[PDB]
C-alpha cells in the first residue's frame, strides 16, 4: 500500500550454532510511505 | 526584433500598480499516493 516497513531485532549469540534455538520477535523499526514500486534488492558491503 | 523584453524601471515613487509586488502560489492537486501535509490538528486537555 505504498508503505515500506522494517521490522528488525539483534540479539546476542553464545556463539553456539546460526539462526540460535529460541524465540524472539522482530519490533517495527521504521513504516515508510516511500510509494513506489519493488520486485528485486541487494546489499551493501564496505571496503577500507 | 528582440529576444527579451527589458526588466522594468522600477523606481519606488513612480511605481503605483507599477512597483515591484513579490508573489507566492500554491498548488496541490491530490490525486495521486501518499499523504504529505496533513494540517495542524491541534490537541485539547487529557481528562480522566
Ligand atoms: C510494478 O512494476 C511491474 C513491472 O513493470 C508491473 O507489472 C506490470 O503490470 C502491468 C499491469 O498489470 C502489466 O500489463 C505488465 O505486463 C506488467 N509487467 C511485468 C514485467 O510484469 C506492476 O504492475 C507494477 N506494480 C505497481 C503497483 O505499479
Amino acid at each position: 500500500d505504498g508503505y515500506f516497513k522494517i521490522y528488525s531485532k539483534h540479539t546476542p549469540i553464545n556463539l553456539g550454532r546460526d539462526l540460535p534455538q529460541g524465540f524472539s520477535a522482530l519490533e517495527p523499526l521504521v513504516d515508510l510511505p516511500i510509494g513506489i514500486n519493488i520486485t528485486r534488492f541487494q546489499t551493501l558491503l564496505a571496503l577500507h | 526584433c528582440y529576444f527579451p523584453l527589458r526588466s522594468y524601471g522600477f523606481r519606488p515613487t513612480y511605481g503605483v500598480g507599477h512597483q515591484p509586488y513579490r508573489v507566492v502560489v500554491l498548488s496541490f492537486e491530490l490525486l495521486h499516493a501518499p499523504a504529505t501535509v496533513c494540517g495542524p490538528k491541534k490537541s485539547t486537555n487529557l481528562v480522566k
